[PDB]
């Protein structure tokens, strides 16, 4: 399950996912799959330097349902 | 034809021309807020993330609400 | 950008940007509604003078009412 | 006052007010002044076989205030 990912299995799923930009945050910030999907909303859109629409979109559509 | 396959560009003009929101349109097309994406905010999100004063933040959401009850 | 100095073409042009309005623009421009003329308008004349349904000319009275609001 | 208008006089008045199209409605249904201001807002809407955007500014900003 998700809550198992390494840092590297994030960033695969966040470039397969069409996010590769996005997904540097996750190498820069190394957060694997358990932190991953403890991220609040907030956190996604303001704490990983990333652009709020791509941002929105990672949350609602990734971390909510993964 | 719905806003989810609204681009970004569409999103920022239609911003634009909403009264009291012509300099407002730039900073969602510098976020790439897509309409698949502007489905996805909240008032709080334009005050709060994008510093937009409550005013102008109301009347995007408002718009935010019909477009999401249309889809 | 106040609403009262859009040319009929913007009025057309922002219905048609409203979901389920884009068959709606046309009217407006073959009828000279101008932003002036625009602010004038009730749902009851978009209903009954202009045969729109009573969905999307509420989505175009609520646009009259935001407009007038900033003037 | 306008009451008294004759139908050339309400053509005029609104042929200088930038309306010369929507003029010759008045002069072909014969409406002289005191028909004009009893003219309700429906009637000018529907009546007069004009554009509804002049239409509106003529009972909103002629019609009602004259």
């Amino acid at each position: 399950s998700p809550v198992e990912w390494t840092v590297m299995d994030v960033v695969e799923y966040f470039t397969e996912a069409g996010f590769p930009e996005q997904a540097t945050a996750f190498q820069e910030q190394e957060i694997d799959g358990k932190s991953l999907l403890r991220m609040q909303r907030t956190d996604v859109l303001t704490g990983l330097s990333i652009r709020l629409g791509p941002a929105l979109k990672i949350y609602e559509h990734h971390i909510k349902v993964l | 034809g719905s806003v989810s396959k609204w681009s970004t560009d569409e999103v920022s003009e239609f911003i634009q021309s909403l009264p009291g929101c012509e300099e407002h349109g730039k900073v969602f097309k510098d976020e790439q807020i897509d309409g698949e994406a502007f489905l996805l905010m909240t008032q709080t999100d334009i005050v709060k993330i994008m510093s937009i004063k409550e005013g102008p933040a109301e009347k995007i959401f408002n718009s935010i609400l019909m477009f999401k009850a249309a889809e």
